[PDB]
């Protein structure tokens, strides 16, 4: 494939917060410090 | 859908689940207008 533009959003979270990083979410990360849009196209890459 | 009343659904589901429940009401409703207008275009043809 090819893409118009690309980003990497980089941060550290609790392993029990990885679920909040999916689009269409609620919880203190999803609400107050990192939200994804509904039409989100992209990938969440998460590891211990 | 979990109700006939469109606002109630918003009051219970997020943008991903409201979209499913609401798209039943849109599809069924749009099929209702596509039905009535067909019966009426036919009725009208009798009247002509």
């Amino acid at each position: 494939l090819c893409f118009t533009n690309v980003y990497a959003d980089s941060f550290v979270i609790r392993g029990d917060e990885v679920r909040q990083i999916a689009p269409g979410q609620t919880g203190t990360i999803a609400d107050y410090n990192y939200k994804l849009p509904d039409d989100f196209t992209g990938c969440v890459i998460a590891w211990n | 859908a979990i109700s006939s009343v469109l606002n109630d659904i918003l009051s219970r589901l997020d943008k991903v689940e409201a979209e499913v429940q609401i798209d039943r009401l849109i599809t069924g409703r749009l099929q209702s207008l596509q039905t009535y207008v067909t019966q009426q275009l036919i009725r009208a043809a009798e009247i002509r």
